[PDB]
C-alpha cells in the first residue's frame, strides 16, 4: 500500500509458487563423433558444382574444437549465437565446403545478389545456420595458377536455393572460368575455404546434440528439466496420451509444449506447471 | 443453420450489381448467378426477391431481410413487415368498453453480476522465467493498476448482487398451510426435496444455463476465477424471503414491519389500485385464480420447452469465457520476434540481442492484457447499469405496485415475483389486460332540469334506449342518480350534452 | 504476411464493431417499435377543435413525413456516409476531393441502418394515431376508441382538476393548443441550432 | 503504430456506444411512460402537470 498504517480489510499482496527442487538434464546417449575432421581437414576441396553436400547425424557435436583453432577468418551465424552451439541439439546438419576467391566470399549471403551468389546457389531468407571461412594460401594457391577449380560467370535463370543444376554448354561465350589461384596475388585475389553449416530446427527426434551429460529421471515433483535443449520447470507425470510413432512433442492451445517424449526411453511424459496462486492478507 | 440446409446467399456490400461480376476469393459461383438483386446495402446474389410481407428473419439492411422458405426450399429476400394494418373506428360519440378481462404473467430476465477474474502478470507475460521477470521491472507500475482495476470489478460484482437481492431485513417464511385464496404458489415457493432449497422454476432456470479442460488449461496461465461472496443457496433464501413477504403481507413489508392480510383482500386492493372496483374480484375470484394457475403452467411449459429466452444471461457466460480463450491464444503470437517461446530465445541467443526479441513479446503481451482489462471495465459498467435497473424493478414492483406504464409487464400491473438465475434475476410480472370490447354511445354530460350532470367516476354510456354510468376499465351499468353525478353550470356550454332523467333516491323515502 | 504473425487483433476489433452495429439497430427497434399494429387515423380530421394537421403525416410528401418531421430532417445536415454513395464514380476522379471517398479508399466504410426513415415515420404515425384515437388504452390491450374531448377531460381528471373545467373552456383550450403548436413551428423554422444534440 | 491507432478508435466507439445506449433506454422509457400513458413523475415529461 506504500503506507505505514494498514486499515481493516483484506489485501492482495503477492503470489506463491512452488520452487523447483532438482534440475534434470536429459539427452540421447549417442557417443559417435562428427565428420568435421573429414570436412575442414580435407586434402582437396570441391568446387561449387560438386558442392560437397555432407550429411551429419548421430553425432555429439563439439564446436569448441573450432574455438580451439586460431586460423579461422569468419564464424558468422544467423538464428543461433555461436557461443551457445554446445547447449543445443539439432536434427541433421548439412555441411557445404568449397573454395572461392576473397572478393566473392561476401557475396554468398541470403538476400545478397551477385554472380556466384545468384548463378550457382542462393541462400534462403529463413537460413538458420553458420558460415565459416579461412584464407588457405598454403594448399589452394599453386604456382602459375590453379586451374582445377571452375566457376560460373553467366547463367540465364536465377537458381532456386540449394540446387545442383550443372551445365557446361556455351551460353548465348563459354560461361565457365578458372580463377588461376596464385600465391603472389593480393588479399582480395586469394582463395578461401568456406564451409556453410545448415541445421534444421524441427520437431523431429534430433540426433546431433551437444556434449551435455544426461541425468536420472525424477517424476511427480516440481523439478527443472532440459529435454534436447527444451528448458523448463514443472512436474513430469506419466501420461496416457497415445503418441503416434512419428510424433515427438505435444502442444497446448497457446502453442506451449505440454507433453514430451523422452529421448532415451520411449515413454511419454505430461508436463504440468508447479502449484501457484495468490496470497491475501486478512487483517484488522 | 447447417442443421437445416447448406444453401448460401452472398451480399457484396457497397457494390453496384453491374460492377461485381480478377477476384481475391477463389470461389466465383455466387458472383455470376441468375438471382442478382440490388439493395442499398449492396448486391445480393443467390436469393430470389419475393415481394411479400414477412417479419425480419435474417437482417440484411435498408428494410431488406432474408429467410429460408418453401418457395422447393430456397433462400428468399423481401421487405420487412412492420405489422398488421389497423384502423380505429373513431367517432364523435362512440366509445369501446371491455366487458371481460384476463390475467397475464410474463417473464423478464435481467443480468446482475458477471464473472470475477484475477490475472497474474508475471506468469502470463513471462512464465517460469527469471530474466524476463527482471526485465519486466523496467516497465513501471502497469501490473499494479491492472490488478487494481480487476479488484475493483470483483468488488463491484458482489456489490451488485448485494444491492439487488438483499433488500429485505428479516428472512420471512410462509405458514405450512398453503391456501392463499385459491391461488397456486407451489411452483415458485421453495422445495425441501432438493438439497439446495430452490423452486421448480428456479431449478429450470439453473438447468437452462450452461454455466461452466478449458478451465484447467487457463488456470496454468495465471488466469483465475474468484468465487462469489453470496452462494446460490443464500440468493435462494433472499428470493424465498421476498416471496414470503409479498405473499403474506403485500407491500407493507417494504415500508416497515410486515402486516398480515388475506390474499384475496390484498389482491382486491391490487385491483382497486388500477381503477377497477373491488367487487369484481369478489365476484370472479375462482376465474382469476384459474387464470393465474393456467399462466403459471404456461410459463413452466415455455421454460421446459424453449431455452432461447435466457440468452441475456448466456452472453454473460459467453463473453466472460470467449474473452479468456482469446487471452490464452495470444500467447502463440510472435509479435515480430523469432519465437513465441521465451526459453528458445534465451537458449539460442546471447544476452546482447535476445533482449531485443524478448522486448517485442513483452510489449505485445502487455498490450493484450491492457486490452482485456479495458474491455472488462466497459462490460462491468454495462453490467452495473443493468443491475441498477434490476434493483429498481425489485424495489418498485416486487415490494409495491407500480403505476409506470410498461415498466413491469404489458398491461396494468398487479404483482411481481422474483426468481434467482445464474448471473441474474427473473421477474414474473402478473398484470391485468382487458379482453372483450363492446361498442357504446357516449356523451359528456346529461341535462336533467337545465343543469349539467357530470359523472364522478366512470363513463356515461347508452345501450340504445337507457343511459347508464359505468367504470372505465370494466362494463358495469348502473342507474344514473345524484349520488354518482355532480352538478356544474347549465346546459348551454357543454358540447355534446344530452337529455335524460337523473334519479333521486331521496324521493321514494318521502313516499313511505 | 508480417501482419499475420501479430495474432487475433483484427478479429476482435471486427467483433467489437459488429456488436456496436447490431446494438444500434436494437436501440432503434427498442425505441420506435413499441406498437403492435399500424393504426391509422379516420379520413375525417375533427378532434374536438384540436388541430393535428402539423404532426399527422402529409400524403403529398413522397416520404410520408409530417411538417414538423420535415423541419427536423432539414435542420440536421446528415452526411451521405457512403451507403448512399455506392456508385463507381467515387473511384473515378470527379467533382472535388471527398472525405467519404478517401475514407472508403482507406478501408473505413459505413453500413446502412436496418430500418429506413419511411418505416420510422410509419411507427411514429401509428403511435400518433393510437394516442389520438384511443388514449392510453392501446398501450395495455386493444385500442379502445374514445372521443378526444372526453379523453382530454380524463387527462385533466388525472391531474386533480375536475372535468367540468374542460367542458366549460374547450374552445379556449383548443385555441391555446393550436397557438402553442404554431409557436413550435415558428421556433423550429427560425432557429437551426435547436437540434445540436443530434448534430 | 497503426494497430494502436485502430484500437484507440475502437475503444472510443465502445464508450460512445454505451452513452448512446443509455440515451436510447431513456428514450424508450419516455415513449412508454409519456406517449403511451399519463405520467405523475415531476418534470419527467415537460415542466408542469403532464
Ligand atoms: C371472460 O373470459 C373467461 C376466459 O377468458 C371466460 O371463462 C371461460 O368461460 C367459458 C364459458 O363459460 C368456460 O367454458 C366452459 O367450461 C365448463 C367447465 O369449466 C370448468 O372446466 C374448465 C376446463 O374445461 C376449467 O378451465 C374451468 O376453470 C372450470 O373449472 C365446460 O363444462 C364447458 O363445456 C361446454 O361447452 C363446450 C364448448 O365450449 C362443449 O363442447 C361441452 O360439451 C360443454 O357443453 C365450457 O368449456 C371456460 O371454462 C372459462 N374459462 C375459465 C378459465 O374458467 C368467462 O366466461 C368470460 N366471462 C364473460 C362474462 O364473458
Ligand atoms: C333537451 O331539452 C331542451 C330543453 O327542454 C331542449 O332545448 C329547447 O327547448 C325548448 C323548450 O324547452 C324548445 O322550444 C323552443 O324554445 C325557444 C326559446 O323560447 C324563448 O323564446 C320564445 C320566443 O321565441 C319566448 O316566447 C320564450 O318565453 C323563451 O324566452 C323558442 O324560441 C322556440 O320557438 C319556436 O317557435 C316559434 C314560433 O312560435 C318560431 O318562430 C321559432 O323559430 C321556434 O321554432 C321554441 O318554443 C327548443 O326547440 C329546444 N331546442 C332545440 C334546438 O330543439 C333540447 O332540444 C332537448 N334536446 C333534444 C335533443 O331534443
Ligand atoms: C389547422 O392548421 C392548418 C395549418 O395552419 C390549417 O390549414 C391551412 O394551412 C395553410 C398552410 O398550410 C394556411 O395558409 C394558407 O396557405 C395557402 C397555400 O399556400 C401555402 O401552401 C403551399 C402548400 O400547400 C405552399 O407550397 C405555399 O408556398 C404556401 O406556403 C395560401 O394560398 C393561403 O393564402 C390565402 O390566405 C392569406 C391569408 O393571409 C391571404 O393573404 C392570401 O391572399 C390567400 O387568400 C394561406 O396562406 C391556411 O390559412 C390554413 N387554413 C386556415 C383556415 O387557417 C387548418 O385550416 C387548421 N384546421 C383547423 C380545424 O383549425
Ligand atoms: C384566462 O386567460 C386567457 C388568456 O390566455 C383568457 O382568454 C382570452 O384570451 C385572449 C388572448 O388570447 C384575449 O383576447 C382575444 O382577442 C382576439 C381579438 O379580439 C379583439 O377584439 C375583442 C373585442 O373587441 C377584444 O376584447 C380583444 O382584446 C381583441 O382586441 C379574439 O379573437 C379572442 O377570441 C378568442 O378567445 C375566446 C375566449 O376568450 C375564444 O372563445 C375564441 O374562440 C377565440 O379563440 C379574444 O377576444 C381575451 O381578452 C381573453 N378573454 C377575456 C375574457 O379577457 C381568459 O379569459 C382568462 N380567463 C379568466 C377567467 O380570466
Ligand atoms: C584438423 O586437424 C587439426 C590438426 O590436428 C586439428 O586441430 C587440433 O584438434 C585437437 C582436437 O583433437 C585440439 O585439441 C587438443 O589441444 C590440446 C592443447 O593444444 C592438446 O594437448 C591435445 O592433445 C589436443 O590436440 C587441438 O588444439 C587442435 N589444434 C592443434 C594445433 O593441434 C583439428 O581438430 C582437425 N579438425 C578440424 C575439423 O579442423
Ligand atoms: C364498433 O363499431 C365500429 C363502427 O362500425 C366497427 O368498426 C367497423 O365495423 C365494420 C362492421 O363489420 C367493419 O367492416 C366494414 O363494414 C363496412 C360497412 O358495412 C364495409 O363497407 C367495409 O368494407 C368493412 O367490411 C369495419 O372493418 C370496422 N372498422 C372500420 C374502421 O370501419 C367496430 O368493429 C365495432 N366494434 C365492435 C367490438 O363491435
Ligand atoms: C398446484 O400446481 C401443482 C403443479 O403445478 C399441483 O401439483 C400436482 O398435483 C397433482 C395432483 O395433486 C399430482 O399428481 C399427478 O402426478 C402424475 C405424475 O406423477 C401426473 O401424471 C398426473 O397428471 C397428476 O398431475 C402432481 O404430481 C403434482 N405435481 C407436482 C409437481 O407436485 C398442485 O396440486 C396444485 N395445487 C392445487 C391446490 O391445486
Ligand atoms: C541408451 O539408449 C538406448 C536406446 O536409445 C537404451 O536401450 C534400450 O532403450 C529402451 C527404450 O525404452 C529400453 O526400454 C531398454 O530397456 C534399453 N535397453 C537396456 C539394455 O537398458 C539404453 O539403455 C541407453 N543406455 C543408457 C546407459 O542410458
Ligand atoms: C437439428 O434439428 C433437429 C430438429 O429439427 C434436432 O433434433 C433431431 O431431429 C431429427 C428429426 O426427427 C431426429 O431424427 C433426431 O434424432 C433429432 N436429434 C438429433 C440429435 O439429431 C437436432 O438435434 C438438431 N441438431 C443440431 C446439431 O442442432
Ligand atoms: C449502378 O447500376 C445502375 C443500374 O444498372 C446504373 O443505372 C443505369 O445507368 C445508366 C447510365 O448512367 C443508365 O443508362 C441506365 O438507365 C441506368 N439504369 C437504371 C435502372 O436506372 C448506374 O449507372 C450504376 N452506377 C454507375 C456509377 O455506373
Ligand atoms: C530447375 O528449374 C529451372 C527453372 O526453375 C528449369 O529450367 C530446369 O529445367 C529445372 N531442372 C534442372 C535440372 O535444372
Ligand atoms: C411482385 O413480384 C411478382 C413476381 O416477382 C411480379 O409479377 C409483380 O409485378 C410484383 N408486384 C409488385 C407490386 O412489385
Ligand atoms: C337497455 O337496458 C335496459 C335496462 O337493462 C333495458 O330495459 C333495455 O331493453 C335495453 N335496451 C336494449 C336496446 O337492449
Ligand atoms: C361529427 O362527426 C362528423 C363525421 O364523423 C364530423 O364531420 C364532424 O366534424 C363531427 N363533429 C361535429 C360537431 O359535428
Amino acid at each position: 500500500l506504500k503506507s505505514f498504517t494498514v486499515e481493516k480489510g483484506i489485501y492482495q499482496t503477492s503470489n506463491f509458487r512452488v520452487q523447483p527442487t532438482e534440475s534434470i538434464v536429459r539427452f540421447p546417449n549417442i557417443t559417435n563423433l562428427c565428420p568435421f575432421d573429414e570436412v575442414f581437414n580435407a586434402t582437396r576441396f570441391a568446387s561449387v558444382y560438386a558442392w560437397n553436400r555432407k550429411r551429419i547425424s548421430n553425432c555429439v557435436a563439439d564446436y569448441s574444437v573450432l574455438y580451439n583453432l586460431a586460423p579461422f577468418f569468419t564464424f558468422k551465424c544467423y538464428g543461433v549465437s555461436p557461443t551457445k552451439l554446445n547447449d543445443l541439439c539439432f536434427t541433421n546438419v548439412y555441411a557445404d565446403s568449397f573454395v572461392i576467391r576473397g572478393d566473392e566470399v561476401r557475396q554468398i549471403a541470403p538476400g545478397q545478389t551477385g554472380n556466384i551468389a545468384d548463378y550457382n546457389y542462393k541462400l534462403p531468407d529463413d537460413f538458420t545456420g553458420c558460415v565459416i571461412a579461412w584464407n588457405s594460401n598454403k594448399l589452394d594457391s599453386k604456382v602459375s595458377g590453379n586451374y582445377n577449380y571452375l566457376y560460373r560467370l553467366f547463367r540465364k535463370s536465377n537458381l532456386k536455393p540449394f540446387e545442383r543444376d550443372i551445365s557446361t554448354e556455351i551460353y548465348q561465350y563459354f560461361p565457365l572460368r578458372s580463377y588461376s589461384f596464385r600465391p603472389t596475388y593480393g588479399v582480395g585475389h586469394q582463395p578461401y575455404r568456406v564451409v556453410v553449416l545448415s541445421f534444421e530446427l524441427l520437431h523431429a527426434p534430433a540426433t546431433v546434440c551437444g556434449p551435455k551429460k544426461s541425468t536420472n529421471l525424477v517424476k511427480n515433483k516440481c523439478v527443472n528439466f532440459n529435454f534436447n535443449g527444451l528448458k523448463g520447470t514443472g512436474v513430469l507425470t506419466e501420461s496416457n496420451k497415445k503418441f503416434l510413432p512419428f510424433q515427438q512433442f505435444g502442444r497446448d492451445i497457446a502453442d506451449t509444449t505440454d507433453a514430451v517424449r523422452d529421448p532415451q526411453t520411449l515413454e511419454i511424459l505430461d508436463i504440468t506447471p508447479c502449484s501457484f496462486g495468490g496470497v491475501s492478507v486478512i487483517t484488522p | 443453420g447447417t442443421n437445416t440446409s447448406n444453401q448460401v446467399a452472398v451480399l457484396y456490400q457497397g457494390v453496384n450489381c453491374t460492377e461485381v461480376p480478377q477476384l481475391t476469393p477463389t470461389w466465383r459461383v455466387y458472383s455470376t448467378g441468375s438471382n442478382v438483386f440490388q439493395t442499398r446495402a449492396g448486391c445480393l446474389i443467390g436469393a430470389e426477391y419475393v415481394n411479400n410481407s414477412y417479419e425480419c428473419d435474417i437482417p440484411i439492411g435498408a428494410g431488406i431481410c432474408a429467410s429460408y422458405q418453401t418457395q422447393s426450399q430456397s433462400i428468399i429476400a423481401y421487405t420487412m413487415s412492420l405489422g398488421a394494418e389497423n384502423s380505429v373506428a373513431y367517432s364523435n360519440n362512440s366509445i369501446a368498453i371491455p366487458t371481460n378481462f384476463t390475467i397475464s404473467v410474463t417473464t423478464e430476465i435481467l443480468p446482475v453480476s458477471m464473472t470475477k477474474t484475477s490475472v497474474d502478470c508475471t506468469m502470463y507475460i513471462c512464465g517460469d522465467s527469471t530474466e524476463c521477470s527482471n526485465l519486466l521491472l523496467q516497465y513501471g507500475s502497469f501490473c499494479t493498476q491492472l490488478k487494481r482495476a480487476l479488484t475493483g470489478i470483483a468488488v463491484e460484482q458482489d456489490k451488485n448482487t448485494q444491492e439487488v437481492f438483499a433488500q429485505v431485513k428479516q428472512i420471512y417464511k410462509t405458514p405450512p398451510i398453503k391456501y392463499f385464496g385459491g391461488f397456486n404458489f407451489s411452483q415458485i415457493l421453495p422445495d425441501p426435496s432438493k438439497p439446495s432449497k430452490r423452486s421448480f422454476i428456479e431449478d429450470l432456470l439453473f438447468n437452462k444455463v450452461t454455466l461452466a479442460d478449458l478451465i484447467c488449461a487457463q488456470k496454468f496461465k495465471g488466469l483465475t476465477v474468484l468465487p462469489p461472496l453470496l452462494t446460490d443457496e443464500m440468493i435462494a433464501q433472499y428470493t424465498s424471503a421476498l416471496l414470503a413477504g409479498t405473499i403474506t403481507s403485500g407491500w407493507t413489508f417494504g415500508a416497515g414491519a410486515a402486516l398480515q392480510i388475506p390474499f384475496a383482500m390484498q389482491m382486491a386492493y391490487r385491483f382497486n389500485g388500477i381503477g377497477v372496483t373491488q367487487n369484481v374480484l369478489y365476484e370472479n375470484q375462482k376465474l382469476i385464480a384459474n387464470q393465474f394457475n393456467s399462466a403459471i403452467g404456461k410459463i413452466q411449459d415455455s421454460l421446459s420447452s424453449t431455452a432461447s429466452a435466457l440468452g441475456k444471461l448466456q452472453d454473460v457466460v459467453n463473453h466472460n469465457a470467449q474473452a479468456l480463450n482469446t487471452l490464452v491464444k495470444q500467447l502463440s503470437s510472435k509479435f515480430g520476434a523469432i519465437s513465441s517461446v521465451l526459453n528458445d530465445i534465451f537458449s539460442r541467443l546471447d544476452k546482447v540481442e535476445a533482449e531485443v526479441q524478448i522486448d517485442r513479446l513483452i510489449t505485445g503481451r502487455l498490450q493484450s492484457l491492457q486490452t482485456y482489462v479495458t474491455q472488462q471495465l466497459i462490460r462491468a459498467a454495462e453490467i452495473r447499469a443493468s443491475a441498477n435497473l434490476a434493483a429498481t424493478k425489485m424495489s418498485e414492483c416486487v415490494l409495491g405496485q407500480s403505476k409506470r406504464v410498461d415498466f413491469c409487464g404489458k398491461g396494468y400491473h398487479l404483482m411481481s415475483f422474483p426468481q434467482s438465475a445464474p448471473h441474474g434475476v427473473v421477474f414474473l410480472h402478473v398484470t391485468y389486460v382487458p379482453a372483450q370490447e363492446k361498442n357504446f354511445t357516449t356523451a359528456p354530460a346529461i341535462c336533467h332540469d337545465g343543469k349539467a350532470h357530470f359523472p364522478r367516476e366512470g363513463v356515461f354510456v347508452s345501450n340504445g334506449t337507457h343511459w347508464f354510468v359505468t367504470q372505465r376499465n370494466f362494463y358495469e351499468p348502473q342507474i344514473i342518480t345524484t349520488d354518482n353525478t355532480f352538478v356544474s353550470g347549465n346546459c348551454d356550454v357543454v358540447i355534446g350534452i344530452v337529455n335524460n332523467t337523473v334519479y333521486d333516491p331521496l324521493q321514494p323515502e318521502l313516499d313511505s | 504476411n508480417l501482419l499475420l504473425q501479430y495474432g487475433s487483433f483484427c478479429t476482435q476489433l471486427k467483433r467489437a464493431l459488429t456488436g456496436i452495429a447490431v446494438e444500434q439497430d436494437k436501440n432503434t427497434q427498442e425505441v420506435f417499435a413499441q406498437v403492435k399494429q399500424i393504426y391509422k387515423t379516420p379520413p375525417i380530421k375533427y378532434f374536438g377543435g384540436f388541430n393535428f394537421s402539423q404532426i399527422l403525416p402529409d400524403p403529398s410528401k413522397p416520404s410520408k413525413r409530417s411538417f414538423i418531421e420535415d423541419l427536423l430532417f432539414n435542420k440536421v445536415t446528415l452526411a451521405d456516409a457512403g451507403f448512399i454513395k455506392q456508385y463507381g464514380d467515387c473511384l473515378g476522379d470527379i467533382a472535388a476531393r471527398d472525405l467519404i471517398c478517401a475514407q472508403k479508399f482507406k478501408g473505413l466504410t459505413v453500413l446502412p441502418p436496418l430500418l429506413t426513415d419511411e418505416m420510422i415515420a410509419q411507427y411514429t404515425s401509428a403511435l400518433l394515431a393510437g394516442t389520438i384515437t384511443s388514449g392510453w388504452t392501446f398501450g395495455a390491450g386493444a385500442a379502445l376508441q374514445i372521443p378526444f374531448a372526453m379523453q382530454m377531460a380524463y387527462r385533466f381528471n388525472g391531474i386533480g382538476v375536475t372535468q367540468n373545467v374542460l367542458y366549460e373552456n374547450q374552445k379556449l383550450i383548443a385555441n391555446q393548443f393550436n397557438s402553442a403548436i404554431g409557436k413550435i413551428q415558428d421556433s423550429l423554422s427560425s432557429t437551426a441550432s435547436a437540434l445540436g444534440k443530434l448534430q
